[PDB]
């Protein structure tokens, strides 16, 4: 196998893609220029981790008994109580959406980040040799398009809650008369609150993408550049630090979503 | 990296999983937890 | 070739300055969280939620710069 | 570059990480779950005896 | 050619300095919030309200700089 | 010619440094306002009135620099 | 080429550094004014007249640099 | 050619500014931990737990800049 | 022609750096004057006298930097 | 050729910025240790043990930058 | 042409950085003098004598940097 | 030839930035020692011992940058 | 030859950064000495003895940087 290590590092950063003009597989030496080239590997791991979250939680939710709970039931009720405690402190309205939205965001972003901890060659090896696919990378949140899709979901909810709670009165006032109050500042206020509004989702998405992309890139570099007897000493400290990062970046996506929808609605 | 039709494909997946979690997962889990919290609170009401 | 080297030096400015800004901004804010947690330890969960609210503002602007630096290297190349 | 060497080094690094994760990470998680089962058992015993 | 390349460098200095300014400014302001909240926990909703008023001014000039950085990269490129 | 892009670089340095000065100057000033409002919560209208007097001076020099940056980018270059 | 674009870059260095210096210097001074006002709410007119004495000196040396930067752009270039 | 040595310079700017950001941010954060540890010496493990929670956030952005600095230096060419 | 055109850049660096030094130095020094005036309000004319003595020392090096900058623009270039 | 001269420049800027970050980070952290010791010297061995824990993290990123600076200077040469 | 220009630029960076060092160092030292004067005003002639001793050390190393700056402009030309 | 111009400039950056890092780090650490010595005389030899332990760490990275700057001037150039 | 003017520029950056580091380092150290003297005015010769010990360490790295910069300017150029 002809690998120079720079080329191994290059191939590891390439996705698997579907060309919707043809339903072909975009081979990773010539990329089509179209915007209709869906990434299969982040889509497959995103939906399979979303299904696994819903299967585990529905299995307990359907059985759950208010006696002394079982050990697995107690683990799921701990994460339900942690999400509800966070929502109940940060948000005070009547909405039925904010609590389950915060549950799906926390558990799905945690599961997507948790794929990053697994050995960087193991699933791409199985996909190259056994399935015969031209490429694979297996962390969904590391790819931009999933994190911007979730951040635009929260943007559309920020607009829905700000219009519904305050509509022809409130949203036009907060866009035009803040921060500088007087009507002479309206053009400046509209630019500053416009960019403030747009900064909330774009930073949600880029926060999560940037942390997971640089996290995966270190495992690709440590695997690529260092000889086998010496990888473990740098790799084990990076994996131990990354366990802290996967839980913090899942929790911050949940917290900032609740805080932005709470501040929009109330 | 390249912005792509995956952004739409993920947007369909997210809204389906939020609707299934909202109706099916959250009401039965929170009903079971709050049913136990009420039975302990009535256990204090005996005192 | 010539166009690409300057593009890697443009990303190095965005990501270096945003790494200084975000790390020291969160360090100042987090130091005041740890001070308040030593004064009244029973408030530590409340002050933790206020810290995560304010920290999302502090590193919001630096994350636009970090994300566009990653765009410049990996997409514009 | 030897690809099989990179697989060997990743295996050694994963086994050392799993031994850390089992001893440091799993005892806190199992202790939190058993603390909840203890607090619910005490709470239901107290509630039903009262 | 060089005009296009230097415009990516020019945006990189706008967004780097806007990231340092916003992150340090909000970190200092937010630290004084999180230390007032630990000393006076009944006042948190008042101090939170005044924090969001003041933080809108701290945001105002960095948002001009970052919004023009995005314009320079994407529009004139 | 190169010149039209060293006008974008000149405006970028001028407007970025003005965003550093405006954001940190109001960050420091606003932190001391919130510390005073935490001690004296019946004096929030008085302290907020004085804060707007001194904050106008902090903004005055950065607002000149940001205005001349917009002139160089849009009107000259 | 070089004459005009270097004169705009020189004016950008003068007004960028004057905006850093004037905004942070008045921010620090104004923070001690607003804590003095919260500590002595009977003395806002006495402390604000002292603040205007000090502020004149702080702004004076940046105002040389801003006025000369405007001369460089408008009357040299 | 010139390509390689300018890529090594761009890596040096990312790696240096990440070392500034990480060392100053954790130095400020750690100083407030040590004064809290002196104030409440029974609560050192509680304050150390929160210190590691916020230290993960302070280190996170500099580690993005370190990872890309190693990619530019070793892997791009 | 580049020799004189860069002399305007040399003066811009020299007086800009002197303006950040002088404005922040007098800002810190004046902040401690206003805090002293708030703590001992019958003492203000004595403390203001001492502020003017030390303000003359702080200005002495920046004022020769600004004077040599003006000489470089007007007399050399 | 120029490659070696720029590689010595790259190693120098990376190690200079690492030396600023590491020395000021430990200077701030150590200052808070020495004042916590002066208040009650019965805690010197306890605070010194926590100081060595925190100081390890402060050193960790600057030593990556020094290790790469030494590699550039000696091995890329 | 450029040799004589670059000598004037070398004096501009040498005196600019010396003006920052001299003004900030005396601004900090004079602020702590003024707080000592406000706390014990009968002690001012003693504290002023100690200030002139400490200030002479602070100012002496910028003054050799300034003296060499004037040597480069006036004597080396 | 060109080698000496760039090698003396590389040493000058390395040793200048190390002189910032060492002088600010020991200035902050030493100031906290001197407030401890004024607060508790008769502890001066114990606090001086801790100050020399911490000073060894603060100096350690700047001393690498000084030693390599001396190598670059005397052995490479 | 270009070698002369680059050697004067290298000396200028080495001595400018040394003058910032040494002036601000002694300014911080001296400020804590003067508040120690204002608190304990019968101890001033003891605190002078410790201040001169610590000042020797602060100056030791900048005085090497000045000594080598002055050697580069006079002997090498």
């Amino acid at each position: 196998e002809n690998m120079t290590p720079q080329d191994y590092i290059g191939h590891h950063l390439n996705n698997l893609q579907l060309d919707l003009r043809t339903f072909s597989l975009v081979d990773p030496q010539n990329p089509p220029a179209t915007f209709w080239t869906i990434n299969i590997d982040s889509m497959f791991f995103s939906v399979v981790l979303g299904l696994l979250f819903l299967v585990l939680f529905r299995s307990v939710a359907k059985k759950a008994t208010s006696g002394v709970p079982g050990k697995f039931q107690t683990a799921i009720e701990l994460v339900i109580g942690f999400v509800n405690g966070s929502v109940k402190d940060m948000y005070h309205g009547k909405s039925k959406l904010i609590a389950p939205l915060a549950l799906t965001i926390f558990v799905w972003v945690f599961l997507m980040n948790l794929m990053d901890l697994l050995p960087i060659d193991l699933l791409p090896y199985i996909a190259e040799h056994v399935l015969g696919l031209p490429a694979l990378r297996v962390v969904p949140s590391a790819d931009v398009n999933v994190t911007l899709s979730m951040a635009l979901g929260v943007f559309i909810l920020i607009l829905f809650y700000s219009i519904k709670m305050k509509g022809i009165g409130g949203f036009t006032k907060e866009l035009t008369l803040q921060p500088f109050n007087h009507w002479a500042f309206i053009p400046v206020n509209l630019i500053l609150e416009g960019v403030s509004l747009l900064s909330k989702p774009v930073s949600l998405g880029l926060r999560l993408f940037g942390n997971m992309y640089a996290g995966e890139l270190i495992f690709i570099l440590i695997a690529g550049l260092l000889p086998w007897w010496s990888q473990w000493i740098l790799n084990v400290p990076w994996a131990i630090f990354h366990i802290l990062i996967i839980t913090l970046q899942a929790f911050i996506f949940m917290v900032l979503t609740i805080v932005y929808l709470s501040m929009a609605s109330e | 990296m390249n912005l792509n039709a995956t952004i739409l494909g993920q947007a369909i997946a997210f809204v389906l999983f939020v609707l299934f979690c909202m109706k099916y997962v959250w009401p039965p889990l929170m009903a079971a937890i709050e049913k136990r919290q009420k039975e302990i609170a009535d256990g204090l009401a005996s005192a | 070739n010539l166009n690409m080297d300057l593009l890697y030096m443009a990303a190095a400015v965005m990501m270096g300055l945003a790494a200084i800004g975000a790390a020291i901004g969160i360090g100042i804010l987090g130091g005041k969280f740890l001070e308040g947690a030593a004064r009244q330890p029973d408030l530590i969960p409340l002050l933790r939620t206020q810290f995560f609210i304010v920290m999302g503002l502090v590193d919001a602007i630096p994350m636009i710069a970090v994300g566009l630096g990653l765009y410049v290297m990996f997409a514009v190349a």
